[PDB]
């Protein structure tokens, strides 16, 4: 769900 | 852990996908065609490093990836170019786009993480560290745990670092649409409040796991932006950005904090890359690869949450606590 | 497993959460409001019990969660009502909801899986059998398979099943926004058509799941709908469904079928539920719920993906390959  | 030992037998895969790992089907699917198609993000790159590569310069980049902004070094005629990457797969992917661009002999791709990068791996110290390895929290990928390694071994005073600075940022806001996903109170006569034992108002959740584009909803900010902290990638390290800092936060608005929405602006000489829902109204990749990071606010620890209301020019003392790595962070009214 | 054991130690956990397991939080968070909030999927099930629940029924729920639909038979006058809920947590919230509408002498929740209910924790056989186990793949919870089991064991002959029919709906769809980020080409003349060796055109990925909203971006059905199943929940058996079933497919519109585009009708008498996109416009907690499913399209098996593309008045075959519990499909462009 994106980044990290 | 291979795609295709994840996957039911009677289902057909393609023999491109039989043997990569589960985790990188996932992550480049996710995320990375998004992030590749973030012109914007693309052009940042392409501008600052316009203006420090010349054909004697070196470059090392953190995190290839497809291998882009390595391409776009060598395109402006850096002398070298050594690109990292962790992955098996994507470095020979890297590797392939490489030749299908013809920089063959400007590019070497390197498959390591960048910690394991020793001075023995490149001709002489880069005049140019690029990376792009933020999060939907700047720091969420470890990006300045990662450039400080490389800056403490391989760099010269004389390097410069691409990007050069960053800042996160945290500002409360009213949004119906999040409080209707993420709350409860009942239907008609039937209260079922007591869901409301479970609402999870410690998470850092990107807007994206919501299922929500902030661009697309409405959403009022109820104060100014609260600056969490600042980074200069070519100085600053992890441990000066302090465990748990406090911050007064005046209200502009009237209305009920139901989340603290977090972004970020990175920003070297006059560019700058921002991932604040005003600035991303046209830009859906970057909606779609970074977007925004959302915390629900609770007011007080009773056994069900508390609203967090403001009423305009009340003062409101939020406590910031960080995690060891600095990755993760909580906001808590006190 | 606890929630307080996988958060750093410096952010703050209230009370109410800490013991609270990760996966029950994560859960809540995610799906649970939403689908409360889904009035509805309320509506439809209040309407279909009220055209069976008399001062004489007897009625058990599946899957209990906060206990609303409990609580609702219970409010239209129901004798009795036994729910199960497989979550220990979630058991104990619902007995909280049902205490405070004052209704613990119609409705107990016992804490189990149905596959471990026995006619002796029933008063009787109930007269309604009652269950919202749908996924966004509506069998994607094992809905047909936990009624299955309880219509095998518990019920009696005239025992009314709610809800009765459910059918699973696939079209084919272009759509320019999904494209854009589940592809890449290139940035100006650098080339990266090497990541598209990923892409990941087997699974079943929620339109959530890729950040988007079907109802909030363009797109187009390349046909009519194709029937994937239907279900009489009364009569079918999960054989019922083929391993392997082929659809003749007629394009009634020229374009790229980028992707397979899945939702699904549940009906009871005049009632509908469903999760097509054009019933959803206005239902945004539906979509956050249960939205739609996504297949990304390859045509053939070489090194790269190959776009499958519809001349309109030609047709089309595809094979469409279900896993052993039906849980899981694919469709594959023949
Ligand atoms: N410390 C590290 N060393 C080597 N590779 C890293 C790394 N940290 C992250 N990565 C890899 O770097 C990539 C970052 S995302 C890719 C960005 C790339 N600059 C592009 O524009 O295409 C990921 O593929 C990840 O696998
Ligand atoms: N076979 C089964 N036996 C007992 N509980 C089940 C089950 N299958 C799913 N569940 C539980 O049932 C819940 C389904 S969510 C539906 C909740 C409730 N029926 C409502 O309408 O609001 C989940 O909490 C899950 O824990």
């Amino acid at each position: 769900s994106g980044r990290g | 852990d291979a795609f295709v030992n994840r996957i039911d037998r009677n289902i057909p895969v393609p023999a491109r996908l039989r043997h990569t790992p589960v985790s990188l089907i996932e992550a480049v699917n996710d995320f990375h065609y998004a992030m590749m198609n973030d012109e914007e993000r693309n052009n940042f790159y392409y501008e600052v490093l316009k203006k420090h590569v010349t054909p004697e310069t070196g470059v090392l980049e953190i995190g290839a990836g497809s291998g882009l902004l390595s391409l776009m070094a060598a395109k402006l005629g850096a002398k070298w170019v050594v690109a990292v990457e962790g992955s098996e797969e994507l470095a020979k992917l890297a590797r392939e786009n490489i030749r299908a661009n013809n920089m063959e002999h400007q590019v070497k791709v390197l498959h390591m993480m960048s910690t394991e990068l020793k001075s023995k791996h490149l001709p002489e110290p880069p005049d140019v560290l690029l990376s792009e390895i933020f999060g939907t929290m700047m720091l969420g990928e470890s990006a300045l745990d990662y450039v400080v390694d490389v800056r403490n071994r391989l760099l010269k005073p004389t390097t410069k670092i691409i990007p050069q600075f960053g800042t996160q940022y945290a500002v409360p806001i009213e949004c119906d649409a999040l409080h209707r996903i993420s709350s409860v109170s009942g239907w008609r006569d039937l209260d079922l409040k007591h869901m409301m034992t479970l609402q999870d108002t410690v998470s850092i959740v990107f807007a994206k796991h919501y299922g929500i584009r902030m661009n697309s909803v409405n959403f009022r900010r109820l104060s100014d932006p609260i600056e969490l902290f600042r980074v200069d990638f070519s100085s600053s390290n992890r441990n000066d950005i302090p465990r748990r800092k406090h911050f007064d936060v005046v209200a502009k608005e009237s209305g009920t904090a139901h989340a603290m929405l977090f972004y970020w602006k990175v920003t070297d000489d006059e560019f700058v890359m921002s991932t604040d829902p005003e600035d991303t109204v046209n830009n859906f990749p970057r909606d779609m690869q970074w977007g925004q990071a959302l915390q629900l606010l609770d007011a007080s620890n009773g056994p069900l949450p508390t609203p967090v209301v403001f009423t305009e020019g009340k003062n409101y003392n939020f406590e910031c606590n960080f995690s060891g790595d600095r990755v993760i962070l909580h906001m808590q009214l006190c």
